[PDB]
């Protein structure tokens, strides 16, 4: 079908620890990840999903992989006690996305920001346009508690869909502990 | 401080730097040897000792440039006796 | 714990050979692969290897990637098609010690206890062997902290194999120093070697950089062992290694003496061998 | 049609793996794929060898598990490059190389896929340096056999050049197949990092040998070397004698002074000066 | 180039090898030998083997199919091999045989008092013997 | 001894025919062979 | 199962028999010296895991 190659990026950062978000936070997003590569996989059958994260250590925890149940097994017990590093998490992202057997494929990476970042606006918006020079869409969805109307996230984002590029997404977090799945129904409808 | 020429003392010298008796060196030294910071051998007849590794210590930014010239010729000792195989071993093997 | 590693110029090529399929990136790229082998008698071996696909920017040089699935795919074909084969460590190009390679150690250590890595040449040009083996070793000590695992140089050579020698000596068919007589010894160490010893002479004359210009740590571990070395200068010619020296000396030109007495007597034999049959041909045939 | 002129060019590193795992297996027929870079109807380049592992006890060319080469096929695809499949092996031991009937069923399946699919024979045993037996052939058509008609049209003085082994000539040879010369790519840079890094002293000649044993073994060849020369005071003295060809036939039982001699006045003497002279660089290079 | 082709002849000495005997030759490098298949040959030599460690009944080794010499061997025989001499004492002692002093001596004569004391054999020059034969009712 | 060798260069001469093997056995080596391989 | 007890014999037909041979002695580590139950004595070697 469509040459995409899915890629999330899990959060494994500090900010993720309690259990105030329902079940556990882990749990709301871990299955939020496994409705997601249901309807990516189930879509589309094209797709290796594998699973990176952007905290201190960004360990490849999950090679990149058709299967999601070694996605189930690591997320589980995933030890979410790390410092948030997210400026090498564009990095980590998207040279692993250059490691992919099909550059042809669509370079999508989705975000996950639980935790109050501290990046510089400048880094950020260096790699920004580096993504405008790059062609990838990224939609980052917030989770957990973070600074509240997120900062630099809407200045990132806003520098990522500029020039004509206008189909990726901002989705902040409501900071209510609900069920995250609704909190993601947007993008799995349309990104 | 005592140089690779002799690097030997005696008992006299460590009665005169040390100012402790005759008797005692002896078991001052032999007890330095038990410890090991120093290697060397004891004669008694002639009073003296042939001290041979001491225990190494640190230095500045000036032993070094000793060291530098200690090294500078050593370097020419290798070019000159190698250019007598390099010139005479030449017509064995081009 | 490890003595010394075996090398062999199948995985030697092995690099190389994808050294020049990925030379097409041009720019910069470090060969990084899984190094295969075993090690018996506290005998390192390696004998097989391929390479991990890996790129790495030069902006937060901290970014590495190793494809595990090709990993465990390739490494369990390889012990399909070879029970015996195994991991031994990994590799990378090695240039001048790139900075990744304190933690891809780490990031594949929990294969290989010595996880051993081997740096090799691409430009091959010295007076020596450009192949190199560190080993990971970590020792707090009382100047520095905790984490410290620093590489240490096992030393290494080119092991052989009675499989290999055969192709690769056909390989060659080109120049092969042999006939030892007394010029492989001249040659391959009293010419060699004494180039061998002016690099290592010239080795602390580059750490000899830092007199007041060089960088900031000054001795604390250096000069132990080069005061070790100035102590350990060897005996002048006056005390008795003169003596000793012109008796041995003085017993060893007397076999010379013989030997050479004995071959011209050869010769002269073979002489009396030759003029039999020149005498007892030039009439006989005419 | 072809020429007999075909000149397979191949590589450095494919005979060796071709080497290693023919030898590694040697009892077992072993065999694997060849992964090559194909070229024109007159040559074919081969650069890289992968092999197979084995299906069961006994020597047999057997079979191949397409799973094993897709995967491994899209193994490498996704690291290096991609190549085409040119050819395949198995590995005759301690026979010579021919095709088989076994060889030649698993052959014709592999030239019914492509038609440029080589066989290719080693023999790791019979070479010893300037040898490596690689005969590589290929099918001739029995249907042209059964038209008595001549194929391959030589058109070139390339291919009768080498001469076929007499254990092919029983074998098909040149009623079911043919043969094919072949050469070595070889290049600048990977000759000299073998030459400079195959046997290398490091510091070895900058030692001394055993100082209480170099003259104690001196002493050893010495010894026995007085009597040896008793006997050349003995071989001397029936020359003048019989016709010295019987001095030849009759000196097959007993040894000869002479050549014995020689030995050990050279053994002595490279014995000597080596460690003379280097036991006397290290009086002026160190201090 | 010569030094290549030094080596290249041993291609014929790989494994696939028979065993021959040596028995004789007729002129320089070209000999007879006896197969441990039982018939003799008239073979062919290989040049580099010291000629000079041959001609008692040396074994010899042969090609498998063109039948020529190719390398002489160390000897080796049968199941005798040397009664291996850690459990293969019969564990008997010169005391356990009472009553045989003339024939114990006399055979401490016969044997190993030439095997030891060799040069009062060749000295005195009495020629000591080469074998022995003993006999008489069982038991 | 060098001059026992340079001296040994006079009783070289009448080495002119290195015959390899033959020329009309190689050719009944050919027919044989040729027949062995028939069989 | 009328297809695989079958399907044994399939693959069953290629297992060539083996000479019953005795060790004599052991030259090196690669070169052996045998002798079978039939006539002469050979030299041999062994597979290398053996
Ligand atoms: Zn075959």
């Amino acid at each position: 079908m469509v040459l995409e190659s899915t890629m999330v990026c899990v959060d494994n950062s500090e900010y993720m620890r309690n259990g105030d978000f329902l079940p556990t936070r882990l749990q709301a997003q871990q299955d939020a990840v496994n409705i997601v590569c249901h309807s990516k996989t189930r879509s589309n059958p094209e797709n290796n999903v594998g699973l990176i994260t952007l905290a201190n250590d960004c360990e490849v925890l999950t090679t990149l992989t058709p299967d999601t149940g070694r996605i189930l097994s690591k997320l589980h017990t995933v030890q979410p006690k790390g410092k948030i590093t997210f400026c090498t998490g564009i990095r980590v992202a998207h040279l692993a996305l250059k490691h992919r057997q099909g550059k042809n494929h669509k370079m999508r990476i989705i975000a996950f920001v639980g935790s109050p970042v501290e990046d510089n606006e400048k880094d950020l918006v260096k790699l920004a346009k580096r993504l405008k020079k790059e062609k990838v869409n990224v939609d980052i969805i917030n989770f957990g508690e973070e600074e509240v109307n997120t900062e630099k996230l809407t200045a990132f984002v806003n520098t990522l869909n500029g020039k004509d590029g206008t189909g990726s997404h901002l989705v902040t977090v409501p900071p209510g502990p609900s069920l995250a799945d609704a909190l993601i129904s947007s993008p799995i409808l349309a990104g | 401080t005592r140089p690779a020429n002799h690097r030997q003392l005696t008992f006299e010298e460590i009665a005169k730097s040390a100012k402790i008796t005759v008797n005692e060196v002896e078991l001052l030294v032999m007890k330095a040897l038990s410890v090991g910071l120093v290697k060397g051998s004891i004669d008694e007849v002639d009073k003296r000792v042939h001290m041979t590794w001491v225990q190494p210590r640190v230095l500045d930014l000036q032993q070094i440039k000793g060291m530098k010239d200690r090294l500078e010729f050593w370097c020419t000792d290798v070019k000159s006796m190698e250019m007598l195989v390099e010139h005479q071993a030449h017509d064995i093997l081009t | 714990a490890v003595q010394k590693v075996v090398v062999h110029p199948l995985v030697l090529l092995s690099v190389v050979d994808h050294f020049n399929r990925i030379g097409k990136v041009g720019n910069q790229k470090r060969v990084v692969g899984v190094l295969l082998g075993s090690w018996q008698k506290k005998v390192l071996d390696v004998s097989n290897s391929f390479a991990v696909p890996f790129d790495e920017d030069d902006k937060d040089d901290s970014v590495w990637f190793l494809d595990h699935d090709y990993l465990e795919n390739m490494y369990g074909m390889f012990k399909k098609v070879n029970a015996r084969e195994r991991i031994v460590g990994w590799y990378h190009t090695g240039p001048k010690l790139h900075k990744n390679d304190i933690a891809i150690n780490e990031l594949m250590k929990r294969y290989c206890p010595n996880s051993v890595l081997v740096i090799i040449d691409v430009k091959p040009k010295d007076l020596g062997l450009p192949t190199e083996a560190y080993i990971s070793v970590e020792e707090v000590h009382d100047d520095g902290t905790p984490t410290s695992k620093t590489f240490e140089h096992v030393t290494s050579e080119i092991g052989a194999e009675e499989a290999e020698e055969v192709g690769v000596e056909h390989l060659l068919r080109d120049i092969k120093d042999t006939t030892v007589g007394t010029l492989s010894q001249r040659i391959t160490n009293q010419v060699h070697g004494l180039k061998g010893l002016n690099s290592k002479l010239l080795d602390i004359r580059s750490y000899l950089e830092k007199v007041a210009t060089g960088k900031l740590p000054i001795n604390h571990q250096i000069i132990y062992q080069l005061q070790d070395v100035f102590n350990l200068l060897p005996d002048v010619s006056l005390q008795e290694f003169v003596k000793a020296f012109y008796l041995k000396t003085n017993d060893q030109m007397v076999v010379v003496y013989l030997a050479s007495l004995i071959r011209s007597v050869v010769a002269l034999h073979n002489l009396i061998n030759n003029k039999i049959a020149n005498r007892d041909a030039e009439k006989k045939e005419g | 049609a072809v020429d007999t002129a075909e000149q397979v060019y191949i590589s450095s590193l494919a005979l060796l793996k071709m080497l290693k795992h023919g030898r590694a297996g040697v009892p077992m027929e072993v065999m694997g794929l060849m992964l090559g870079e194909f070229v024109d109807d007159y040559t074919v380049r081969v650069i890289d060898v992968f092999a197979m592992p084995q299906s069961g006890t006994g020597v047999s060319v057997e079979a191949v598990d397409p799973v094993f080469q897709a995967k491994m096929l899209d193994m490498l695809k996704q690291t290096g490059r991609p190549e085409m499949v040119v050819g395949w092996y198995h590995s005759h031991p301690g026979f010579g190389c021919w095709l088989s009937g076994v060889d030649i069923n698993t052959q014709q399946s592999f030239e019914a896929l492509s038609e440029r699919a080589v066989a290719v024979v080693v023999d790791p045993i019979q070479s010893v340096k300037g040898k490596v037996v690689i005969d590589a052939f290929r099918l001739i058509n029995a249907n042209m056999m059964v038209l008595g008609h001549e194929p391959r049209q030589t058109t070139s003085n390339l291919g009768h050049l080498n001469k076929p082994s007499i254990q092919a000539l029983i074998h098909g040879l040149n009623r079911h197949y043919y043969s094919i010369t072949i050469n070595y790519r070889k290049n600048e840079l990977e000759q000299k990092m073998l030459l400079n890094l195959h046997k290398k002293s490091w510091m070895e000649g900058l030692t001394l040998q055993d100082y209480s044993e170099h003259c104690k073994h001196n002493e050893s060849v010495v010894k026995e070397m007085l009597e040896l020369a008793k006997n050349y005071n003995k071989a001397v003295e029936e020359e003048d004698k019989m016709t010295p060809e019987q001095l030849a036939i009759k000196n097959v039982g007993k040894q000869d002074p002479k050549r014995h001699l020689e030995e050990h006045v050279d053994v002595l003497m490279t014995s000597n000066i080596v460690q003379c002279l280097a036991a006397m660089l290290d009086t002026v290079v160190f201090k | 180039e010569f030094l290549h082709a030094q080596e290249e002849v041993k291609r014929i000495q790989s494994i696939p090898l028979v065993i021959g005997q040596f028995l004789e030759a007729v002129d320089q490098n070209t000999a007879i030998v006896g197969s441990t298949t039982g018939s003799n040959y008239y073979v062919r030599i290989l040049s580099t083997i010291d000629r000079e460690l041959l001609k008692p009944n040396a074994s010899v080794a042969l090609h498998k199919h063109s039948n020529a010499l190719v390398d002489v061997l160390p000897p080796e025989a049968d199941s005798s091999i040397m009664m291996l001499t850690s459990d293969q004492k019969p564990d008997v002692m010169y005391a356990d045989i009472g009553g045989m002093d003339i024939q114990k001596q006399e055979v401490r004569e016969a044997v190993e008092l030439p095997l030891t004391h060799f040069e009062l054999y060749k000295q005195i020059g009495i020629d000591p013997p080469r074998g022995v034969l003993m006999y008489g009712p069982p038991g | 001894h060098n001059m026992s060798v340079k001296a040994m260069r006079f009783p070289p001469k009448s080495y002119n025919k290195d015959l390899e093997s033959a020329e009309e056995r190689r050719e009944r080596e050919q027919q044989d062979l040729e027949f062995a391989k028939e069989m | 199962k009328q297809y695989e007890k079958s399907e044994n014999d399939l693959k069953a037909l290629q297992s060539v028999g083996q000479i019953v041979g005795e060790v004599l002695k052991q030259l090196t580590e690669e070169k052996f010296i045998v002798k079978a139950t039939n006539g002469p004595r050979y030299v041999v070697g062994c597979r290398r895991q053996l």
